């Protein structure tokens, strides 16, 4: 007769981190299962991260595009760092286009029906002319850990 | 006695793996040994892994 | 085992025929030789036997060459037939 | 993306009848550990029995 | 950057030739991961020769030890810049300080 | 018209009662084989034999069916009725032609492809001279010994296949050494006819001793 | 003769020209791998032995001895990469070709 876990209280603090709450439990298993769901929870995931990039006039990833004061290489970077959401897909693909001096954040890209950003405020890159755009091609999809470039254009 | 010179650059990006050498700044020198997971890592009372 | 996981259990239709002929690897006058009778998709295309296209002065030449080249890949234009468009798995879900 | 690697116990290699070497294999990158862990704490911290 | 440094950091990338160091200050008119045009304040000024000066980055090239050598801007626009100044940071570089 | 392949028709030394003509498709095909990779499929082997012409340009095919098979090979009457019905049901109309693969290059690679193609007309010719006699009271010689298997080397360029199943059990043969058997297999063996003997049979002794007496 | 840098290859198909444009460089971005051809060049071929096979494309290619052997100067591995920049340098007085 072991007492059960439930789930109590979920504080939402802030909008990126929360506090869930697991009561009632007989001693020991309070670092049993904390280890337990910790360890499961950094380890394997789902989450929506980004694999392809097509910018247009950009042939290979170390080139520079004439009007932006970041390079390719730090465009992807910042395209990384891309906090997406995505409710009904396996992959999809994102389109961006931006004209005008200032910054492209990432609230300018055209958003489908089901693809929803969570960070709005995320700069990518600066555009510095009057005429001088960029217009790129996204690919956001589903996975789980880590897989780099090299193992899998 | 030469015709043309093609001359290619290859741009390789080498990451890091098990065999590299890293250092610090005072003669700490060491072979990187196991590229461990997250979870594996000494974390504190806070939260964050070293 | 048991107990472990007692203490958990309160949280635990061919489709390049419905795609358009525009969509199609060949140059897009051969989807057009399609289009002149208004057919869009490779599915319709299919609806008709190729002889029944053949009927037609709309396609040359070389567009019978691209049908074939369509066709080599067992996609589209081997003979088919469907009530108007949709078959089983074609369904409206 | 949910549909892992899922063991089996390949085999039960023991000696006499109160004791036991038992394998699992093959789990996903780091549980090994963890299911060690767990069934670690349980077994060594909370059973039930009479003595 | 180093967190923990001796403030050497800026004597060795300044005195050294992998930053480009601006020659007379002014105002920058325009960013590029390119270029980078610095307008030359008229209290530094020539009076023939107009004069706003361009800065053309060294971008992804080799070095003698297979490394890549490059330069990144790291000015805004508008923005002030003084005589002595780093605009551009080099190979392990940054803001002017050296990062290795 | 240059009329080398003429007198390069007229070598003749081994293929004179060979098919002379089927030697320039084939070797016509290997000059045209060696380094195309691109092209719609491969090449040829069809091409309209011109005696006179000597370098019989690879043409290719368009093959009148009432079918969907074969997509480059494909006519029906319907599309035949652009040509006003003349085509018929079931012909081998050619309506495409071909060209060549090349140079200094891509011609060692045709050598190497005419080699490859006068060794299958040279497999086909062995065939043949293995179905003319199909089985007889034939000796040879052993020359290599292979896994439960001997391989003997008769007259004329021809070499035979003794299997260790359809041999004596003690009596084991080597290198050197001469016998003499009826052969079973002149028709389907592998790229050819693989002369397989059988020196344990009862008809394999039956001349043996109308040999003697 | 002197040596051709061109793409007409022996003893290559489809797989390995893909990477290459129509006069032999390859492309500037093709991310290549260990063992590719960057650049095609073909005059290796000393002098080896032929046959009766190989006389009989004597004349039907109009090539008197056709060499003796091809194999376009293909190289290693070991190390990926990205084709960043292809420089040219030319002889006066030889044949620009269109890539130069």
């Amino acid at each position: 007769e072991f007492l059960k876990p439930r789930l109590v209280d979920i504080e939402q603090v802030s909008s990126t981190h929360a506090k869930v709450t697991l009561e009632p439990l007989e001693r020991g298993f309070g670092h049993t299962l904390g280890n337990a769901l910790r360890r499961i929870l950094l380890s394997s995931m789902p989450g929506c991260a980004v694999t392809e990039v097509e910018i247009d006039g950009v042939l290979h990833e170390y080139s520079t595009k004439e009007g932006v004061q970041e390079d390719i290489l730090e465009i992807l970077l910042n395209l990384k760092g891309l906090a997406v959401r995505v409710q009904g897909k396996d992959e999809v693909i994102l389109t961006l286009n931006k004209s005008g001096i200032g910054p492209v954040t990432a609230a300018d890209i055209t958003h489908d029906g089901d693809v929803e950003i969570v960070k709005p405020q995320h700069v990518i890159c600066h555009l510095t002319d009057e005429n001088a755009s960029i217009s790129m091609r996204i690919k956001v999809q589903r996975g789980r850990g880590y897989v780099p470039a090299s193992t899998r254009e | 006695g030469v015709l043309k010179i093609v001359k290619v650059y290859l741009a390789v990006k080498r990451r890091i793996q098990p065999g590299d050498k890293m250092a610090g700044r005072h003669g700490n020198k060491g072979v990187i040994s196991k590229i461990n997971p997250i979870e594996d890592m000494p974390y504190d009372e806070n939260g964050t892994p070293v | 085992a048991t107990i472990l996981a007692e203490q958990l259990e309160a949280f635990v239709f061919d489709p390049i025929l419905l795609r358009p002929v525009d969509d199609l690897e060949l140059t897009v006058r051969s989807a057009n030789c399609l289009k002149a009778e208004a057919i869009h998709y490779i599915g319709d295309l299919v609806q008709r036997t190729e002889v029944e296209l053949l009927k037609t002065p709309n396609l040359g030449k070389k567009s019978l060459t691209e049908i074939k080249d369509v066709l080599a890949s067992r996609g589209l234009s081997l003979g088919m037939r469907l009530e108007n468009w949709p078959p089983a798995s074609i369904a409206d879900e | 993306v949910t549909e892992f690697l899922k063991p089996r116990l390949v085999d039960i290699e023991q000696v006499s009848s109160t004791h036991a070497k038992v394998t699992l294999e093959p789990l996903e990158r780091g549980f090994g550990h963890t299911l060690g862990n767990a069934l670690r704490r349980i077994l060594l911290s909370s059973m039930p029995g009479c003595a | 950057k180093p967190l923990v440094g001796t403030g050497m950091e800026r004597a060795v990338a300044v005195d050294s030739g992998v930053t480009a160091v601006a020659k007379r200050g002014g105002v920058v008119q325009y960013v590029d991961a390119s270029r980078i045009v610095i307008k030359v304040n008229e209290d530094e000024m020539y009076p023939g020769e107009a004069g706003i000066d361009i800065y053309n980055l060294t971008k992804y090239t080799r070095s003698n030890q297979n490394t890549c050598i490059n330069q990144m801007p790291c000015v805004s626009l508008g923005e002030p810049v003084e005589r002595g100044d780093v605009l551009a940071d080099g190979p392990s570089t940054d803001l002017g300080e050296l990062a290795l | 018209m240059n009329k080398e392949i003429l007198a390069v028709v007229e070598a003749v030394s081994n293929e004179k009662a060979l098919p002379r003509e089927k030697i320039f498709e084939a070797l016509e095909s290997a000059l045209a084989t060696a380094t195309k990779k691109k092209y719609e499929q491969e090449i040829d082997v069809r091409v309209q034999i011109d005696r006179k012409s000597g370098d019989f340009d690879t043409f290719r095919r368009w093959l009148v069916v009432d079918e969907v098979t074969q997509p480059t090979k494909e006519i029906t009457l319907e599309a035949a009725r652009y040509e006003d019905e003349s085509l018929n049901l079931g012909d081998y109309v050619e309506d495409q032609i071909e060209s060549v693969t090349f140079d200094r290059i891509t011609t060692q690679t045709a050598k190497q492809v005419i080699v490859q193609k006068v060794r299958e007309a040279e497999r086909a010719m062995v065939v043949d001279q293995f179905r003319e006699h199909e089985g007889e009271i034939i000796t040879g010689v052993v020359k290599k010994v292979n896994r439960d298997n001997i391989s003997l080397d008769l007259g004329n360029n021809a070499e035979a296949v003794i299997l260790r199943e359809d041999m004596l059990p003690r009596e084991n043969f080597r290198p050197g050494d001469r016998v003499r058997g009826v052969l079973y297999s002149v028709r389907p063996e592998a790229r050819g006819a693989q002369l397989f003997v059988t020196r344990s049979k009862p008809e394999m002794l039956i001349e043996l001793f109308r040999i003697e007496v | 003769g002197p040596e051709e840098i061109t793409a007409d290859i022996p003893n290559v198909g489809e797989a390995a020209l893909s990477k290459l444009d129509e006069s032999g460089i390859v492309y500037i971005g093709a991310e290549v791998t260990g063992g590719d051809i960057l650049v095609g060049k073909v005059t290796p071929k000393g002098e080896t032995q032929l046959t009766p096979e190989e006389k009989l494309l004597r004349a039907i290619f109009g090539e008197k001895a056709s060499d003796v052997k091809d194999s376009s100067l293909r190289v290693p591995n070991g190390v990926s990469g990205t084709v960043i920049d292809v420089q040219v340098f030319t002889r006066d007085g030889v044949e620009k070709d269109k890539r130069a």
